[PDB]
DNA sequence: GCAGACACTACGAGTACATA
DNA sequence: TTTTTTTTATGTACTCGTAGTGTCTGC
């Protein structure tokens, strides 16, 4: 847990790391940062998502992309495809005993994937554009 | 021309500057005319002057330039492990005295190692310094300081001559305020000067730190009690008061109510065990529920000396206090 | 010639006739050393009581200036003293005969609680084995740390605490020999602060004698700090004869006033708390409290607090005395 | 970025609430002579943010730019120990307590190497430089004792702004040492406020009596107030008074605890509540905060006359667990003690 | 577009084994002039400055101004792959997020390509003053890397001192202190040797010993090498490398002891 | 002022490193007549007697007497950084502690001064009888040399007799005993390789192999050695340098006690 | 005369334990 | 009828692997 938190502070951004201790961090913003990341998306395409769809998506990669937090697949046994935070904070956060929530889609996953991807393309061409 | 904290640029240069410490003083103003200087050990309460005293000394018997020659300095800031002892202390002290002052004032013959900070030292790196002690005497001195003489062995307390550090006393305290304040072109008030000689508590290195600071934050005019009051984190009394009113009214839920205010406010919990210890002595309650309350004072400071929360510390003594309360209703 | 050095170390036993105390083992020594019967020694007792300078003025006596340095191994604990030092330079010094002068020669272990326990069992057999060649002498201050096979090779002797019947002549030796102006009360609060050392009551009269230049019974306990017997029979009379507020202002002005720690404070009352004649009962619970008093001022504990807890512990027993009747 | 990162403030003049020290703290450190501070409040009060803004205030903007630095150190044990650091152009922000029982090598060795040598260029920079030691609550004793030597050779050319929680754990040699600077938590007042702000400068509207129910959950702690605004805001966008508000995992957990506890008390019980808590130790919980939270929720089943006792229990067992070293024993001493306490009063 | 070539491929190989142990990245600024480093290190307590001009490259391409940073434990271990007389490319792009070394392989057969991610550090340029120094003056380069090795078996710290006459190195210890001067060695063969004063107001200054040895170990690259001194100033250490550019290096003096009468 | 001058660096790296496992510390006696070092081992066991002369120095002044005593592993570490063609100057003030070690670089062209700490044990007198012996034996130190290194393989304690006949080496071990003996090997073209034998009476005694292999370490000072035994008297090992002085070591011998059967 | 091979001791590194 | 792993902070002692290095062999 110790090897997993650090794991997970050490690819923070330097400006917000030294805003918070990883104690504070791991008690106050982990749980609140899961349910932060995991809103109610409709299993639809972004294009017909509505004007406020996009911009509450275009927040989701935001604080994706600012806590370097990832959706990569994962194999299985039973032969399903699966899609997983690469930095995995849910075994931070959950417990065993405390009572189920929704977890996203597969779809819903695929185009956060999908959607970060794009972002740190786009986000590449504007530093260079800039510079 | 940087500016200095005044900490640091009213440290005592010479040994007629320390105060209210006469009897140590005036055994190194013997040692400075060319009396034995002995083997010194330096203990008491923090900011006594236990530093400042020996530095002085240092100053005052090897001047400026015999200072790297003839004063090796080691405290907890590096290491001292029993090979530091075996190995650099020893090969120091066997060292020759020479070098003298080109000022034509008087030199001692022989060395001062300050091991300053020496509660943080093992038993076996103490042990390790008895014969050095013992042996090298013709040539080298040493001054032990530490804060409690119960972490020295006895060995070293016997090889060396105890001094006592006292808590400086208000009338002395007051008087170095006032000269510090007069130095400075401020200007503070006899009550400000009561309040700040209280809250200090003897520790005159806080005492210069909550005047500078005071200066600081009012510009350079009048110092008032009131700012004394905002800076020195002292809890009001409507709070003391609070907290006995829900001590009397033997409910626990107002008891964790003012528990709560009072951590929320970020209070210290030794303040506050201050206050309501003087607040337990100075009221009219019984002798026993007095004794039991202020043995339990004693116990909660013990156990925030060892670094146990304050809440839970603060909740058992108003746990303790309201039973104490409750008990004659 | 005049030198500048600590009168613990300016008077300094190199004789055997200048220690005061132990006056039968000093002589069984000197017909060990007269005899030439001089077995592995092993002095034990508290730090101040003259037995490194026991052992220094039997080295002299044995031997002269010309052989000191080939006769005399002399290790302590500011030297490596590890088992590759037994099996190294002890045992080849145990082993090899003399250089100058035909003798036997002796090794001195001055702190020989802190060896290790390796060193300790390696050095049985190179003790036992060239006892003819050479002697050894262990002194320490703890003798559990010391292992019992090394304490049953060598003849032990209790070097214990030094009277004060006796330590007054010695004083008056070194008063006479710096001319030091002392009068009665101030010997016998020497003796009294020294509680059986003699480097304590040196220490202590050359303290006394830079601050103030006499040496009575008030410059005395004014330069180290302790309170006085009339001070701690007022404060034990107001923590017993009165109510708390009372009792504490009086004990708080006093404190102040005179600059006195809380140690010294609890050590006179343990003192005096087993000469009155208290119920055994309130005796069990005075110990307890105080011994709990006395370790809470170890830290970084608020002293005032403490002494609030002090008058307590009897604050809680005074009507348990009153109405035991 | 998220809500406590996105509307921080930058300078001493654009805090919402302890506007009279920011005042006194811009005036303090004006002159540049000013002594070693020590910001002590609860956690979420502020102190972070008004270290950074009395830095500002002394150098210019360029303590915002910051970076990771890596320092290896060698202990005496000969190990190698790596620690990171926040630093920039004018001061640095260490944590010793990753070093743990090590954080002393931290003091004798790194530290001192920056408190020994003066800066390069003195006319961007100021005459000293700024070394902040974060969380010293949780520095040995060891540690602290090898500070104030730095702390008081150095203060000239090295000004120190440790932070804490909490006083106690500090040693009076280093609280001598350096002015104490108490931030005491915002109130409901202030927190609703701040929400408020937050919530208009992202062209949002907020309740009042969503803003009080989040700033009584939160215990008048603003970080978890804003993650808590934010949660709200990305679950439901209508803000309804009664909405629900997300909790912590951790909490409700040590609650289901409790409720265990409080359920039965048998050594099989016992061993469930032991597995609990080792659920709870396992995923780096402090113990001194999964004893309050053990107290706060044991202390609503308790009746009337058992509530001191508990307490008392409490602060007992959470002192001998900081004089120890393995928490689970003391953890389980203070379930087992409350369980036969709580039989007792139950079948008298 | 970022494409540079080396002339010498032992430019490289002579000064990233100085910053192996000194600096803890490479933050290059690719500029029209030429490629310009500042790093300082993680003590705050050194500098690094390397500006190597355009003119001294085989050929250089700038059209935008860019910076790419880079760690050092693996460009080390990448500069150790290649040769010595081969010749090395850097290639950099507008948008992608990493930087290509190409050169020769030591065996003189293949071609050896290996790509580094570009760390992306926000860091802020200091700013030297460039002000006039008190002392200036000029050493052997490996003199001064012997000056510096002899005094590591004495002290931790060591102290320079320069006044009209020379440049003296001093190591105070437990042992005892270690004198060595140097003055008026004009009188050689070689151009390298001559040991100069420049300026006249005298300087005692004491610096670490680590650093100075962390500078002298990028020596080869120049055949002298330039102090300069003065009261509050840092040390600069100065390497003309060659045609390409220069080296500086910025050591900030020790705290002072309470020396006071 | 004392202020000694070596002509040359090797003969005092050669004496320092004979000593540097053996001796604690270097006691220079100084003197008009010239240099003189007694000092007894860490065992006190050994003694080693070195008196330099004052006409083997280049300059050699010396106004009142001293007796500087100073460590060894220091001397050491400043006398490995010392040339072998090379002039040493040792200087030393009236009332200073400075000891100070003046010499070149093995570049030839700088000056190094190292100074030292002297030290200030009060170390009483040790009495040399210089008595007459029961057996002289003069011998090639290189052949000794190796005749103690053959036999550190053998045992750890070994007894050397000598007679009428010559010297001879016993060391009976774990493995078994080795017994070499030598005699009248004065009949070859070298005159440093020969053995003579002056005194009478044979002699019997044990010692230490480790002790004689430190004493085996100044070879290089002295083609000739010379060994002087008694029954009484210790092990004297005498290695007389060529124009600058001489060096006696002194070993005691071991107690052996005979089997009561 | 100089390159290769031999054992030699000094030094770096990993591990355990410390009580009656 | 039941078995895995690293923390405690120094100091010492043991054991083992590695690397300059003095010396011997040979063309
Ligand atoms: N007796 C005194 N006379 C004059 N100034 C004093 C005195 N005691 C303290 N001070 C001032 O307070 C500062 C702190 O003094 P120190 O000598 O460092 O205290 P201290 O005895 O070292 O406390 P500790 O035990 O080390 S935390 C000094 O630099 C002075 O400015
Ligand atoms: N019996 C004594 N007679 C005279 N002076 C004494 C006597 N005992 C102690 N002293 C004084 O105390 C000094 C040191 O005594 P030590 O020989 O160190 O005693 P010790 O009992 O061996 O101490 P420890 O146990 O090693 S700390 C002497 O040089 C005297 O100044
Ligand atoms: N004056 C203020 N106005 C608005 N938000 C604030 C203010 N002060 C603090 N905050 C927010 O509250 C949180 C407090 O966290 P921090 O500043 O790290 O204090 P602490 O170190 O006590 O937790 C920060 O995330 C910050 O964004
Ligand atoms: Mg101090
Ligand atoms: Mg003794």
């Amino acid at each position: 847990m110790r090897n997993l938190i650090q794991t997970l502070v050490s690819g923070i951004a330097p400006a917000t790391r030294s805003r918070a201790t990883p104690q504070a961090l791991l008690l106050d913003a982990l749980c609140l940062l899961l349910d932060i990341l995991a809103p109610k998306l409709r299993p639809v395409s972004t294009q017909l998502y509505s004007t406020r769809e996009k911009q509450q998506l275009a927040s989701l990669v935001g604080t994706m992309l600012a806590y370097s937090l990832t959706y990569r697949q994962e194999r299985t046994p039973d032969g399903q495809y699966i899609y997983r935070l690469e930095p995995n904070v849910e075994e931070l956060c959950r417990f065993p005993e405390l009572p189920a929530r929704k977890p996203l889609t597969y779809q819903t996953k695929q185009l956060i994937a999908r959607e970060i991807e794009v972002e740190k393309m786009r986000r590449a061409e504007a530093s260079a554009r800039v510079e | 021309a940087k500016p200095v904290p005044w900490v640091e640029k009213y440290r005592p240069k010479c040994v007629d500057e320390v105060a209210f410490q006469e009897e140590v003083v005036a055994v190194l103003k013997k040692s400075l005319e060319g009396a034995d200087l002995p083997n010194l050990l330096f203990y008491g309460p923090p900011g006594t002057g236990k530093t400042s005293t020996i530095l002085a000394a240092a100053r005052e018997l090897f001047g400026p330039e015999l200072f790297r020659l003839r004063v090796l300095e080691l405290n907890a800031s590096d290491e001292r492990g029993i090979q530091v002892v075996r190995e650099k202390v020893k090969n120091f002290a066997q060292l020759t005295v020479s070098g003298s002052r080109s000022d034509g004032k008087p030199c001692p013959p022989f060395k001062i190692v300050i091991l300053d900070e020496a509660d943080s030292m093992t038993s076996a790196a103490q042990a390790a310094l008895r014969r050095t002690m013992e042996k090298e005497s013709k040539t080298t001195r040493f001054c032990l300081i530490c804060n409690y003489v119960s972490r020295i062995i006895e060995p070293l307390t016997s090889r060396c001559s105890k001094f006592r550090f006292k808590p400086l006393s208000d009338k002395i305290q007051q008087q170095r305020l006032l000269d510090i304040a007069k130095k400075e072109n401020v200007k503070i008030s006899d009550e400000g000067i009561a309040y700040l000689v209280k809250v200090s508590e003897g520790d005159l290195r806080k005492a210069i730190t909550f005047l500078q600071s005071a200066t600081r934050l009012t510009g350079g005019k009048e110092i008032t009690e009131k700012v004394i009051t905002d800076i020195a984190g002292v809890i009001p009394a409507e709070k003391i008061d609070g907290v006995f009113a829900a001590c009397q009214s033997g409910s626990f839920d107002k008891l964790e109510a003012v528990v709560k205010d009072l951590i929320d406010e970020g209070h210290a919990a030794t303040q506050l065990v201050n206050q309501l210890h003087d607040v337990v002595v100075e009221n009219n309650l019984s002798d026993k529920q007095k004794s039991i309350i202020t043995e339990k004072l004693a116990e909660v400071d013990k156990c925030l000396a060892d670094g146990a929360d304050e809440h839970l510390q603060l909740i058992s003594l108003c746990a303790t206090v309201m039973q104490q309360l409750s008990q004659n209703c | 010639k005049i030198r500048n050095l600590p009168w613990v170390e300016k008077y300094r036993p190199q004789t055997l006739n200048d220690l005061i105390s132990h006056q039968d083992i000093l002589s069984t020594i000197q017909k060990f050393i007269n005899e030439d019967r001089l077995p592995h020694l092993l002095l034990y007792g508290p730090p101040g009581t003259g037995k490194t300078s026991t052992i220094l003025a039997c080295a002299k006596q044995l031997y002269k200036d010309k052989e000191f340095g080939s006769m005399v191994l002399e290790l302590n604990a500011s030297d490596d003293r590890g088992i590759d030092i037994i099996r190294g330079p002890i045992l080849s010094f145990a082993s090899t005969r003399t250089i100058f002068k035909k003798g036997f020669k002796l090794v001195i272990l001055d702190e020989a609680d802190a060896m290790t326990q390796d060193a300790q069992n390696a050095l049985r057999r190179v003790i036992e084995k060239f006892t003819e060649n050479t002697r050894f002498c262990l002194i320490c201050n703890y003798l559990s740390k010391i292992i019992p096979a090394l304490q049953s090779r060598c003849t032990r002797f209790r070097f214990g605490p030094l009277t004060p019947e006796l330590m007054v002549p010695r004083l008056e030796h070194v008063v006479e020999e710096e001319k030091v102006d002392i009068s009665e009360d101030g010997m016998k609060a020497l003796v009294t602060l020294s509680s059986g050392d003699m480097r304590r009551a040196l220490n202590i009269l050359q303290s006394t004698n830079m601050a103030f230049g006499k040496v009575t019974e008030e410059t005395v306990y004014t330069c180290t700090g302790h309170p006085l017997k009339s001070d701690i029979a007022n404060i034990l009379d107001w923590m017993l004869n009165q109510d708390f507020t009372t009792a504490y202002r009086n004990i708080t002005e006093l404190k102040t006033l005179k600059g006195l720690a809380l140690h010294d404070i609890l050590t006179e009352i343990h003192l005096f708390v087993h000469r009155v004649d208290f119920p055994s009962s309130v005796r069990i619970h005075l110990l307890t409290k105080m011994a709990d008093i006395e370790y809470r001022l170890s830290v970084g504990t608020n002293e005032k607090i403490q002494l609030s807890s002090l008058i307590a512990a009897f604050q809680v027993t005074r009507d348990l005395i009153v109405a035991e009747a | 970025s998220l809500w406590v990162d996105k509307y921080r403030p930058c300078s001493l003049g654009r805090l919402d609430y302890h506007k009279e020290q920011a005042a006194q703290l811009r005036n303090l450190v004006q002159c540049g002579d000013f002594p070693h501070l020590l910001v002590y409040g609860p956690s979420g009060a502020g102190k972070k943010t008004r270290i950074m803004c009395i830095l500002r205030e002394l150098y210019g903007v360029g303590v915002e730019k910051l970076r990771i630095e890596h320092q290896t150190i060698t202990t005496p044990s000969k190990k190698k120990i790596e620690i990171s650091t926040i630093a920039s152009n004018y001061h640095l922000e260490v944590n010793p307590s990753d070093a743990g029982n090590s954080d002393r090598v931290v003091i004798q060795e790194m530290l001192k190497t920056v408190a020994q040598s003066q800066q390069l260029e003195t006319n961007s920079q100021r005459d000293f430089k700024v070394v902040l030691l974060t969380e010293v609550d949780k520095l040995t004793k060891d540690a602290q004792h090898a500070l104030r030597r730095t702390m008081e050779k150095y203060m000239s050319t090295c000004r120190l702004i440790l932070c804490c929680n909490s006083t106690s754990k500090v040693i009076p040699p280093i609280r001598s040492r350096c002015l104490a600077v108490r931030v005491p938590a915002p109130s409901i007042e202030d927190i609703c406020h701040v929400l408020s702000t937050v919530c208009k400068k992202e062209g949002l509207n907020l309740p009042s009596q969503l803003a009080h129910r989040l700033a009584e959950k939160s215990c008048r702690n603003l970080r978890k107030a804003l993650l808590m605004c934010e949660a709200c805001r990305v679950q439901q966008y209508p803000f309804t008074a009664d909405q629900e508000i997300p909790e912590t995992d951790w909490e409700v957990y040590l609650r289901e605890t409790a409720n265990a506890i409080v359920s039965q008390q048998t050594p099989q019980r016992l061993l469930e509540v032991r597995g609990r808590l080792y659920e709870l130790l396992t995923h780096c919980i402090p113990p001194e905060i999964i004893m309050k939270g053990l107290l706060s929720e044991l202390l609503h089943n308790c009746d009337g006359q058992l509530k001191g006792e508990v307490a008392q229990m409490a602060a007992y067992y959470e002192h001998r667990l900081q004089l120890g070293s393995k928490a689970i024993y003391h953890l389980e001493a203070f379930v087992a003690k409350f369980m036969a306490l709580y039989k007792k009063f139950m079948e008298d | 577009m970022f494409e540079a070539r080396l002339v010498q491929g032992s430019i490289l190989k002579k000064v990233l084994e100085a910053l192996k142990d000194l600096i803890n990245e490479a933050c290059w600024d690719i500029s029209s002039s030429g490629v310009n480093l500042q790093s300082m290190d993680s003590s705050h307590v050194s500098l690094v400055q390397l500006t190597l001009r355009s003119e001294g490259f085989d050929t250089y391409r700038c059209d935008r101004n860019l910076a790419m940073g880079v760690n050092l434990t693996s460009m080390s271990k990448i500069l150790k792959c290649a040769g010595n007389e081969d010749i090395i490319t850097l290639r950099a792009e507008d948008n992608a997020d990493t930087l290509a070394l190409v050169f020769e392989a030591p065996n003189q057969e293949k071609v050896s390509d290996y790509e580094m991610k570009l760390m992306d550090l926000d860091v802020e340029q200091l700013g030297i003053p460039e002000q006039e120094y008190s002392c200036v003056v000029k050493m052997p380069s490996g003199e001064f890397a012997r000056i510096c090795r002899d005094l590591s078996h004495i002290g931790d710290a060591v102290v320079i001192s320069c006044a009209k006459d020379g440049v003296k190195f001093s190591a105070s210890g437990e042992l005892g202190n270690g004198n060595i001067k140097l003055s008026q060695t004009s009188n050689v063969d070689k151009e390298e040797e001559a040991v100069t004063i420049e300026m006249n107001e005298p300087v005692q200054l004491t610096f670490a010993l680590r650093y100075l040895n962390f500078f002298t170990k990028a020596t080869p690259l120049s055949s002298t090498v330039t102090l300069s001194m003065s009261a509050d100033v840092p040390l600069v250490v100065e390497y003309k490398i060659a045609d390409m550019g220069h080296l500086k290096y910025y050591l900030a003096p020790k705290i002072e002891d309470e020396e006071g009468s």
